[PDB]
Parts: C-alpha cells; structure tokens; sequence
C-alpha cells in the first residue's frame, strides 16, 4: 500500500 | 515500440535513462496493486544483459529496504550502457548480485521476477537460460514478467522452445502482439500497460488494435425515436441445405438480435420451416431444389430476393458440392450489395469473384476455410495477421480469421478481439457471428466497423453465460446477445 | 387552446394577467423540481414579444433576488400587452434586459429558459432568431422551454427551419400535438402539463387524448370468476402462406396473451403445423390451397369458420397476388363479423368493400400501407392525424396508424400513444399488435376501446423487455404481454 | 533533504533528471488519487526557475495529451539546468507556456498546480509573485502545491509576507518541518510524502520525526498476564491549593487511565476530598497548609510520599507566591525520582536546580510558560524547535513544548505531535497529559518514550470526541483515553 | 400529487 | 483511475 | 426546495 506514498 | 523508444529517445530528447526508470517503477507499482503491501515478500530478479534486465535492475533497486529480501541474479555476458547504469546504481544503493543460478535458490523467495528477455528476444531460447525458465515454470512462485514473458516472440506469440508463464506481465507503451496471439496470450497472465511517458501522438501512431469496449460503445448505431424497421435495415441469409437445416436459423436470429429490422432467409424447401417454428419472427423463404442443395436454377431467385434487402449472407449449411460452387461464384459475381461470405460459400469461392465485384465483402473462415481458400496449411494461416492483411488488400475485402483472438482486417487497419471463451468452440457459433456482422452492415456499418462490434459482442455474450462454459449453445448465446448490447452501453 | 385562453379570459373573467402569472411561477415550480434548489444556478431568459415572452418575463421576475444571476435577452420588436406589462414589472424589480444576443453570453450561464416562440409560431424561422436558437443548441447547457420548444409548430409536431432542443418543456392547460409527434416529441425532452388556472370543463372539452394508464385501466375488460372459455371470446385469424410461415402464430398467441379465450387459425397446409409446434394451445387450421396462397376456392371454408368466432383478424403473411386480392375483398365483403385488417389485407383492400360492411372493422396499417391505401406519399400520410380522421368518418372504421406514435381515430375521437421503444421497429411486432385488437374485441370491448388498450399495452410491454431494446423480438414480446397487465392493474 | 538530493546524485549516482522526473510522476499519481480521473480537468501550472518549476514541467508535460488543456505560465527570469531542460521537453512535446499571468485566465481552468518555489525560498516574496499567489486563493480553485505551498518557509512554517493556500501538497522523500508547524501546517492542506528513489538510509538519517501510530504503538508498554499493581508503577502528583482544587483530580485519572498501577495526590486539605469524591480509586492525601497553599513546611512530608513511587509529577494548580517558589525548588533539588514539572511548577522554576539534579525530568511548558521559564517574547519560542533542543540538551531534561503542534526534544531527538484538535485548547487538558506522562514513566518507558506516547494519545483522544469539538472538557477526555488505546493497537 | 402537474 | 496503467 | 415555502 505504501510503496509510493506516505498518508 | 522498438521505433518508438528510439525517437521519443532521438527527436523528442527524453533521457533513455528516464524511459527506463519509469518501466522498472511501473513494474512496482503494478505488483503492489496485485500483491498489496510487498514488505513481507522476497523477490529474486532475473536480469538478462539488455534493456529488458536493466529494466529489472530497476525494479530490484526500488524495492531495496522496502521489502523482506531482494536478489538479483545477473545472467547475461555483457551489458547495454543502460543496463550498465542501472547495475551500479543497484550495487551503489546495497543490492546483491550473484552471476549463477542454484535450483535451490527459488527456495527463499516468493515472487520471481523475470527480465531476462524482452522484445529483443532473437531464436530458440537454449542452454542454461533454458534450463533456468524451466525451474521458475516449476516452483510455483508468483511470476511477474517484465516487457514480455521471456521466450515469447513478441511480433507472434510463439514460444522460441520455452517460455516463462507469468501470473502478472507488465508492459511499456502498447501491448505487443505477443501478448494477444497465443500461445503468448496464455503465458502473459494479467497484462497491465503502463505508460512510461512516450509522447501520445506515437503511442497513437500504431496501426493494429486491441477491440475494446469504448471501440464498440462509440460504433454502435443510434436508435432514433421516430424509426421503423427500414430504418434499421433489411437481410436476406442464403443458407441451410437438407443435410444442415439449423444453420440458418442462428445466422437470420443473429441478425435480429443486433437490431436489424428485417430478416428474411431462402432455404431449401421444407429445410425452411425449421426457422419459423423455432422464431416466427423470421421470414424464410422456401426454395425449391432438386436434391436439397442450392444450384444454378436457384440463381435469379435469389437475385430477386436480393434486390429488396441491404446485405446478403451466404454459407452456414449450403455443402460444398459443385452444384452449389456453380450457384455460389455465379450469385456473388451478378450482386450488387454488400455480401457477408460464411463457411460453404468460402470452401468454394473462387477468390478471381471478389477482386471483381463493385460491391464491399466480409469473409469469416475459421483457420482451416483460410487454409483451403490461399491453399496454404492450417499452421502458415492460423494467426497470420500479415497474411490476413495481404489477402484483405489483394481482394478489396475485410477478412475476419475466426480463433481464440480473432484478428479483423481491411488490409490497412488490423484489430484483434479477445473476448469469448471455450463455449464458442462448438457448432452453431460461427453461423450466429455470421447474422450478426450482416445486420450490422444493414444497420449503417461499414464492412470494416460491423466486424469490429460483432466480434466483440459475440464473444462478451458468451462471457455472459451463467452456467460453465462448456455447456454453452449457439442458442443460449442468442439470448445473451441483447445483454452483452446492455452491459456494453 | 388559443381559444380556451380567449374563452377563460372572456367569458369567465380570468384577468389574462392571471394566467400569464400561473404560467411563469408553473414553469419556476418544474425546474426545481427537475433542477433541486435553484439558487446556485445562473439563468438566460430568451423573451420573444409575444405572450411566450410574455411568459417568460414572468419566469425571470420571479427568480430575482433568489438565484444566482438572471438577465434577460429581448429578441423581439414589438411587446403585446401583457408581454409589455410583464417587462414592466421585470424591471421595476431590478431585473437586466438586453436586446443583442451576444454568442459568448452563453458562456455565463447555467440554464437557458426558451421563451421565444409558443402556439404563436408561423411558418420558418430565419434570420437572427436561427442563427440564436442553433448557438443555444450547441451550447451544453440545460435547455427549458416555455410551452413549446421554439420552432415546434404546436398543430404538427414539425420543425419550421430549426428548433429548440429542450432537457424540459413546461406546457399549459393540455399537452399539444406537437409535444406528441415526432419531431417534436423529441425536441421537448420531458413534459410537464401545468394547471394554469382554466375552468376544467373547458380543458376536458378536447377531442383528442393521450392514452394514458388510467384510461386503459378503466377499459381492461372484468375477468368474473364463474366464467368458461367462451366467455372471453373467439377470434379466427387468417393468415400466411408458403412465404410467411410466422405470421399467424404471432397474431394467434397476440389474442390469447391478452386473455382471449379461444383462438383459431386458418393457414395454408402444411404452413399451419409451425404454429402448434411453437404453441400447442392455438388451434391451427389446415387450408388446401393450389400453390400456398389463400384464393377464393377457400372462400367458403373461411366463411364456415367464421360462423363460430366473435371477431376476424385477417392479413399477417397472406402475400398480395391477384387471387390474395380477390379472396380478401370477397371474404370482407361477406363476413358478418367485426374485421380486423392488417398487413397484406390493407395492400389489397377495396375501400369500397368497407363502406358497404354492415359490421364494423378495424384497420392497423404502417404508413407505408396508408399512402399505398389512399393513393399518396408516406410524407403525406404520416403523423396526418387530419387525413387519419376523415378516412375513418368515410369508411366507418377504426383507424390505428402506427409509428412510434401511434394515431387511433374513429373520426369522432383520435388518441395518441406514446409507449414503446425501437424494439418495436422489427418484423413480427405489428403481427402481434393484430391478435391483441381481435382478441380483446371478441372481449366485448368495442373496436376504438379494443385499439387503445392494445396500442398502449402493446409499447408497456415492449418497455418491460430486461435487455437492451434493439435485441427485442416479437416472441419476447409475447412474454412480457401479462406483465404489462398486471402492471396496468 | 537540499543535502539529501545533492549525495543521492553526487555519491549515489541518480542523474539529477531521474529525481525530477520521478518527482512530477508522484504529483500526478497523487493527484489522480484525489481527484479521480484527471481527464476531464483543465490545468493551469505555475512554473518558477528553480527546480520546484522543473518539477512543474514535469507535471505538466505528463499531462498532455491526457487531460482537457494544460498551461503553463512560466514566472522566473532564468531556469537551472534541469528546469531548462524539463521546459524543452515540455515544448518538444507540444505544451504551451505563457510569460505573462493574467487574471482572468483563472477562470478556464479547475486546477491550479503551484510550482513556483520550493525548499529554495529565501526573504519575503513581492511584486508579481505576491499578486499571482493572491489572485489563486481568491479564485477558489482546487490547488496543488509542489513540495511545499509557495510562500512557506519551509525549515520554519512561517509565511513570507503571502502563501499559497493548498488542498494538497505533495512533498518528495521525507516531510518538511514547514508542513508540520503552522500556519504552513494549515496551506498545506492534505499531505502525501512521495518516494522519489532516494536511498532509505539517507530517508532514516532524519533526526526530527513526525509522532506516528506505528512508532507510538511500539513503544506501548507490554501488559504481562501475572501481574500486579506494582508492575505498573506508582506515582506521586503534587498539585492543587485553595485556589485550584480541581487540577489534581484530572492529573491523577491522566495516570490511571493510562494504565498506572498506584496514584497518589498530595493536596491541601480539605481539597484533597474533591478527587475521592469524584474518582474513589484515586489516593488523595491531604496537606496540612498554613493558608492553602504548599509551602517548605510541607517539604519533610512531600519528600516522605515520594520515598514509596516511582515518579513524582508536580505543578497543575499549585499557586505561584514566593512560598511555593521555595517548596518547588527545594523539592525539585533533594528529590531523587524522575519528576515531571508543570504548570506553576515551571513558573517558579530555577532552572540552576535542573542542571543539578541526577535524577531525569519532563518540563511541559505551553509557550507563555516557556517564554517566562528562559525570559524571552512568546513570538520568539513559539514553534521554535532549535531553542526548544538547546534548552533540553543544556538542562539535561525532556522539554515537550505544546502547541496544536506539540515539540518533544531530548535534544538529540525531536518529534513532532500533530493529533488533536481545538477542544484540546481548554482549561484542565494540560493537566490531564501531565498525569499521563508520569503514568507511562512509572511504567517504565524512558522520559522521552513516555512523552511521545503521551503526546500522541491525548491528541488521538480529543479526536474521539463524537460531537463537536469545541464541547470537549477533560473530564471527557480522560473517558477517551482507553479507547485512543484500543484503537492504536 | 397533482394539481398543478401532470407528469 | 488510467493515467499509469490500461488494464 | 424554497422558491414558494419557507418552512
Ligand atoms: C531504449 C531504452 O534503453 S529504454 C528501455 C527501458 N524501457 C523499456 O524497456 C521500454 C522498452 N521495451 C522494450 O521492449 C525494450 O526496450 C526492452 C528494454 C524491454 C528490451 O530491449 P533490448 O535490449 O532491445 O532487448 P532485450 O533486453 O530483450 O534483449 C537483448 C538481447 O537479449 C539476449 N538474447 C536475445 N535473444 C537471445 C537468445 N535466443 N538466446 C540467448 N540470449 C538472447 C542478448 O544476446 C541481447 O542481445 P545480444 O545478443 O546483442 O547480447
Ligand atoms: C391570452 C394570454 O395573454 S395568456 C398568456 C399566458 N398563458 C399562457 O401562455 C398559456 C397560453 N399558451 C399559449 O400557447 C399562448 O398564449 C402563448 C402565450 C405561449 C403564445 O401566445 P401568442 O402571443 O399567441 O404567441 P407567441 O408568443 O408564440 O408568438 C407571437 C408571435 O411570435 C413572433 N413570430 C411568430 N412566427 C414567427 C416567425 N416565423 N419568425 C419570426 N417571428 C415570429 C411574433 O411576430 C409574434 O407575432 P407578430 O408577428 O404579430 O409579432
Ligand atoms: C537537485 C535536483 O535537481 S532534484 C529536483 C527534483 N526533485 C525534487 O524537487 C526533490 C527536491 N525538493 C526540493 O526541495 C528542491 O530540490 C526543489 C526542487 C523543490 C527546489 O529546488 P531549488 O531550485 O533549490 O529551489 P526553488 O525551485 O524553491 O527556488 C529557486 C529560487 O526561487 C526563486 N526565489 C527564491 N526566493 C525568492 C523570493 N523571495 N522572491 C522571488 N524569487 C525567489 C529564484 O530566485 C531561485 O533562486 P535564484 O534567486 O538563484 O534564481
Ligand atoms: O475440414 P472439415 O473436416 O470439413 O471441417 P472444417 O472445414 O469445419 O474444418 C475443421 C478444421 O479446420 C481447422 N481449424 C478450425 N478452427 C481452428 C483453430 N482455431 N485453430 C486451428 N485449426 C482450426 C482444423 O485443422 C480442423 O480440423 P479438426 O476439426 O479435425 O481439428
Ligand atoms: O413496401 P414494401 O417494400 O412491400 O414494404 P412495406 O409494405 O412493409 O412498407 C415498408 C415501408 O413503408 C414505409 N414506412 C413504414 N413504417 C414507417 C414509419 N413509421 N415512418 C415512415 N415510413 C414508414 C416506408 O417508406 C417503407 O420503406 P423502407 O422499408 O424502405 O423504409
Ligand atoms: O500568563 P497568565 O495570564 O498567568 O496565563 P498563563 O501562564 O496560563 O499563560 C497564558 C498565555 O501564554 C501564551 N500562550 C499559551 N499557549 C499558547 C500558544 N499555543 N500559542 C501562543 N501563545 C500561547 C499567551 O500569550 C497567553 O495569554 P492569553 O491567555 O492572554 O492569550
Ligand atoms: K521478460
Ligand atoms: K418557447
Ligand atoms: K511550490
């Protein structure tokens, strides 16, 4: 889930 | 694409570097959206010494740190410049790298991703790439190719003595022809193309198509409000001989289905009251015959018939005596409206008719009827798209070579269908694709569109089929027909 | 309704001003019933000088204040009364005016309100009113029209050189024909009918209706429970021959599915053993015909069949030789029974034959049949309600003019019919629409009420169809008749 | 992270333009994920020359021939060499770029991609830049802002003379201290941290911290099944005064609802009784005092109480006169247990006794009682997270400077606490945080350990509130905390 | 329902 | 939801 | 919803 982005 | 790397590369002045880069992240990105979170797996990267396994050096690098284990296994001799790159910056970040394969190692990794070859794959796979593919095709692990599986021909589909088969492939710009041919189709499992930023214009540019939904849903006519059933067309089906009554029964259903406003059929008699107590909505005409099979003597008949619909269908059913050769070629010689030609009708075309006449053809073989018309083997026809393509040019024609993907072709445009299944390998399939293409035509198509649509909605009609696949009937699919139209919309 | 203005103003003193008021706030009340809250959007109000404009001054007053923006473009060159009076107050409440249609003011706007032209219009529209009128239909934005979309003509349903194209048309006291034929009925987009004030004995005092649920549910025929077959009626229907085998069995099962209680069939040998393979509860009578054709040899036969039934349905697939022509006026000429005649059976009718019928026939042509019937061009006869009306006073008949509206007319009183899709432009459909008449005559409704249930129940059915309409076929239709009724109920 | 780029491409070897590239691919990815499909939108991306503009040529060049328009306004008076080179790629791909930024032009498109400047602002923004900034937040627009909103200092938070207001920000490798601090916190809108291929180790050598759940729930402490009060920890709190009776009350239930095995209160009587008769579970000692209020005669029995718990919290409501100014800071000097300073506390503090104490401690200042504590304007200690760590690192203490974005410094350590919300700004919330921090150092997390955790939880807690946030009190706060557990597990 | 419309 | 990926 | 009533 979190490979591009973090929240 | 080979071409179209190189002058997004030369004219548009994009890094290769770049190009690169976004292929092995797609590759991340794309298994992310498959997998989930990747941080528990361990991935083993097959990287072979071209662009395709720098490519994989990417994908390699970009999950170093993030997930369980990542190891790259290096089997080529040499390296392109970007392939090189792309080996030191993986090295420079941690990565490791081993230059021999050990059966043992698929042991401590769960998803394997192949980028030993891509498209610049050139004959038999052998030796110890061979061996290698053979092991990954064994293990059971997930497999994500990069580019193509490798061992794919990525102009047919073919495999080059072995091949990788994929759960995931992941490919840059177009699919290529490998992955929509099989038995590529087949060894490509999901293929998802990602964009890798090529300019839209060359991506554009392509000449061969995949039919999609929104293809059909822009194809499809319109229905006005204040119509009636001349404005949606008229066909007459030339079909069905005392041997094979049923077949015109599914072609003039077919038509009807597609919304085609009139259907008439010219049967032999009394062949041609099986249509009418199956779907008294149908007209079919009783056509006296010596033995049970259409000859010369029914010529101006049908030309009569003809004269007040917008598309001829012949074929399904007819046999292949010389009586009906003689009927056949003398009928398509004299019309003068658009002819769908099916089945019988192509096992005795003689091809010298179609270059001759005025009026616009579809042809519809499967791959043995294509053999016998170029007088050619099943295996030198059987998803020859270039073949397709010459025939269509030579003879003014579109030919439509019916298989698992079919491939569609005016001799300057190609399309490939690959919706449908295993149910459509049963009698009665072809025959209903044949009414469907004609009322198509007499909605408003051109030859080219109406095969476009019919193939599609023929095969997504099928996909519908509640129950397994293999019980499907040409009947059943009938009734599909108007829910694919649906579900399209 | 010109007159039932004049007659409300005149004779039972409603102030006009009154009207025009109930009018404009009727037109307020539907957008925000199709639109929700109306105060984000921004409306341009096109105001002609007649009572439309009128009208449409009304409109724009009463949004002042309460939307986002409102202006006004006069288009005309002189104001009635009211028209003058209603501009008057639009300014003294604040309201923008301007009298130059600029191309870009579309830009600014959410909904354009059409107030240009109403039952006013005469003859083509040119010249700058065209030119605004073809921008607002290029222009995407949601289009209500005030009464009638302008260049509607209100009498027929034309277009008088160009037309709105309305999301919604707000009309007042009564729908207009023009509202209900095509292409008008297509420019409105969904109707509203608004209760402007008129005394309803003036409004129930029109001629002409819309058949609409609750008039066919007053019409459907009781079903008491201590009953017999015989009780529901008996048709014979004659039709078919070698050519059209379907027919009959179409027209047939059309009676039984609207609750007949017995039919039967006269049809050509062995043409009749299709319908009983399909349907085993038809009866379906063997006619020995020379060359597959009904001829007066089978004059007397028909006849003694007659004997026994409540009403005929002749025509579906009877064929229009010579020996067809000379059996269907002779036969008509004889029978003593309600007639309905369709199909073939109006190709070749004598209308001298129906003048002299001491029994009453129903006559259900396409307009193709209709110009061959009265000896003029399908553009003169279709949507002729006038010509539909003076052909039935003359011959004494019902006359059920299909199209995708359909016109049913005594002479004395004509309906319309709105339900139904394209489904129905298809071979078959009028065939059913035949039996469904015959059967609900043998019913004990009389011809006109027989021809308005069925017309109506008819198009609900054809809408009842799951799929998408084009693939809808008369034997579908079929099915979906109870359902239909028990929907009416 | 300028250094973080800079050894990425310098040591690493990543060419400067696979950075950038990857960075304008991230702001696309980020967008889509907010907005859905992008097809449908116009954009309109403001470009600087620096690199934060490159990035934006990157955005917009990936957008063409994808969405309905993209422009650029180009705004700089030079372009290094990778936004010089993106600008060309720009162009050779067919985009626009204008060099003059017109008002109206806002209104043709939906959104507004803010690439002006950076990390790389230095001074207060003017002329041109500021009008163009302003015109965008007066436009309602939805905006993106590239690595930070421009006008934000982004090593402070601070807005330099105006700043763009974002919906969403996207920022490249790790967050800015600009995001994190207001009012930058507040432009930034919603934030998405992108991974652009620098290597984690460089990631993890960040220093400062943002408080998340993961971190927060593996510093919980554990609870072992064979336990006892005393495996939890006991605490002392020293708080209250004739004055303040409530304060304690809050403080010793910020223990228990925390986990704390023992808490027992030193009050004066008789306001000692308010915390039993409330919480009953609470040990509520009372203090004899001469006039209300703790003072050096207190000291023997306070220092008694502290002998039999693991940490003593001291401050919330104790008064602030000269006598208790001497009780503190003798206190504070001879007692050898982790403190936890507070409140009036800390306004009487003599920071010489920190630095001489051997045991740790947690000062809890908000910034009015932080600028008295080293005598210096609020203005200059808000947010100032340099002076916060100097401050801790020179008094050897954990200094936790609350603010809606709280500061939690060793320091060598800083992190950043931004749960919570407004109703946290309300009298008795500071008290409650207090009582959790001794609770989880008495549970044996280290004072810093015990300050993060707290800091997040009593956020998260006010977060929990069902209605609105201004009702909050910290009575209902405390019922929140178990449940702010619950859900980080 | 309708006094003032019909559908 | 197709700026990366067709299906 | 309020052209003609205010609730
Ligand atoms: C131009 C760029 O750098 S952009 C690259 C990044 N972007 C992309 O990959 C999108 C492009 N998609 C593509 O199809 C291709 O560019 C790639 C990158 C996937 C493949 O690129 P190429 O280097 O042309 O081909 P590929 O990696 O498949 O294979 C190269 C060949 O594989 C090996 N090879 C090919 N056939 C065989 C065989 N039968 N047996 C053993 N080895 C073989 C190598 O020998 C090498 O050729 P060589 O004999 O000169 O050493
Ligand atoms: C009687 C009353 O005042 S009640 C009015 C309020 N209530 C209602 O509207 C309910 C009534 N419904 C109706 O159909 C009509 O009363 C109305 C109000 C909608 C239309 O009323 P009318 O003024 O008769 O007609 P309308 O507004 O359509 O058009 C008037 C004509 O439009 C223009 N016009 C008509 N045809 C054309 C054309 N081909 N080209 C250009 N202009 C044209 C004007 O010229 C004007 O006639 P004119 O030549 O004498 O100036
Ligand atoms: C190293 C690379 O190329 S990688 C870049 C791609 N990747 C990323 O962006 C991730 C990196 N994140 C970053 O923070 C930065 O690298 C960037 C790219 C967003 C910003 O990079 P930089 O060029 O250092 O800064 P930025 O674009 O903010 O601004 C540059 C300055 O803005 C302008 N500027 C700065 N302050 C002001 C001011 N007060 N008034 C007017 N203009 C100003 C320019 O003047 C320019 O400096 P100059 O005076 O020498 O011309
Ligand atoms: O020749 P006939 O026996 O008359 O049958 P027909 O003309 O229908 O051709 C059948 C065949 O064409 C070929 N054929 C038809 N479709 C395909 C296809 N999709 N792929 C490969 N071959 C095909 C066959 O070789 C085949 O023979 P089989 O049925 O024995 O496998
Ligand atoms: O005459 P035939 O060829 O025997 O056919 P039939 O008697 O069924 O008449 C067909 C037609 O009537 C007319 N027709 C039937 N229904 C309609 C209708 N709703 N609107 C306009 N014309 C119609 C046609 O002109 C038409 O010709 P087409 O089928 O070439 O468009
Ligand atoms: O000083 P006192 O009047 O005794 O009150 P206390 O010691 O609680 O300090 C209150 C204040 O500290 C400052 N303060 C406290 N928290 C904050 C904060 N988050 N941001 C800015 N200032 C703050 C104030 O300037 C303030 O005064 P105000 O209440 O008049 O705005
Ligand atoms: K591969
Ligand atoms: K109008
Ligand atoms: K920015």
């Amino acid at each position: 889930a979190a490979w591009l982005f973090e929240a | 694409m080979k071409e179209i790397d190189e002058l997004t590369i030369k004219e548009y002045g994009v890094d290769s570097r770049i190009l690169m880069e976004r292929a092995g992240i797609s590759v991340v990105l794309a298994m992310e959206e498959e997998l989930g979170n990747l941080s528990d797996y361990r991935f083993l990267v097959l990287c072979g010494g071209g662009n395709n396994g720098g490519d994989g050096f990417v994908v390699a690098r970009n999950l170093l740190g993030v997930v369980k284990d990542v190891l790259v296994v290096f089997l080529g001799k040499k390296k392109t410049p970007d392939c090189e790159y792309n080996y030191g910056l993986y090295k420079k970040f941690g990565g490791k790298v081993v230059e021999q394969f050990e059966p043992s190692i698929l042991n401590e990794f769960d998803v394997v991703v192949d980028a030993i070859f891509g498209t610049g794959l050139r004959g038999e796979i052998t030796g110890e790439y061979a061996e290698i593919i053979n092991l990954v095709n064994k293990s059971g692990k997930v497999v994500v190719s990069v580019d193509v599986p490798s061992g794919i021909d990525s102009n047919t589909g073919k495999v080059l003595r072995t091949a990788v088969k994929a759960d995931l492939t992941v490919t840059f710009g177009v699919p290529k022809i490998g992955h929509i041919l099989f038995p590529g189709r087949d060894l490509t499992g999901k293929l998802k193309v990602a964009n890798i930023g090529h300019p839209v214009h060359l991506i554009n540019s392509i000449n061969r198509y995949v039919i999609t939904r929104e293809m059909v849903r822009s194809l499809l006519p319109e229905r006005p409000r204040d119509s009636h059933k001349g404005t949606y067309g008229k066909v007459l089906i030339i079909a069905g001989s005392r041997l094979y009554s049923g077949a015109p029964v599914l072609s003039g259903m077919g038509s009807l289905k597609v919304g085609t406003g009139l259907v008439k059929l010219a049967v032999p008699f009394p062949q041609n009251l099986i249509a009418t107590s199956r779907f008294p909505e149908l007209i079919s005409v009783p056509i006296d015959t010596e033995k049970g099979f259409f000859s010369l003597q029914n010529l101006q008949e049908c030309l009569e018939l003809s004269k007040d619909v917008d598309v001829v269908a012949i074929g399904p059913g007819l046999g292949n005596n010389e009586h009906v050769r003689e009927f056949v070629n003398e009928f398509l010689k004299t019309l003068e409206k658009p002819a769908v030609i099916d089945a019988d009708a192509i096992n005795v075309l003689d091809t010298s008719v179609l270059k001759e006449r005025k009026s616009p053809a579809v042809l519809t073989p499967h791959p043995g009827e294509m053999a016998r018309l170029v007088k050619k083997t099943v295996g030198d026809v059987k998803y020859n798209y270039e073949l397709a393509e010459e025939f269509a040019k030579e003879n003014d024609c579109v030919l439509v070579l019916k298989s698992a993907t079919t491939i569609v072709t005016d001799g300057e445009k190609t399309l490939f269908n690959i919706t449908g299944n295993t149910g459509l390998s049963k009698g009665g399939s072809g025959d209903v694709l044949t009414g469907m293409i004609a009322g198509f035509i007499a909605q408003g198509l051109s030859p080219l569109e109406a095969s476009t649509v019919s193939v599609y909605l023929h095969g997504f009609a099928a996909e519908l089929f509640e129950q397994d696949e293999r019980g499907l009937t040409a009947s059943e699919l009938l009734r599909l027909i108007p829910e694919a139209i649906r579900r399209l919309k």
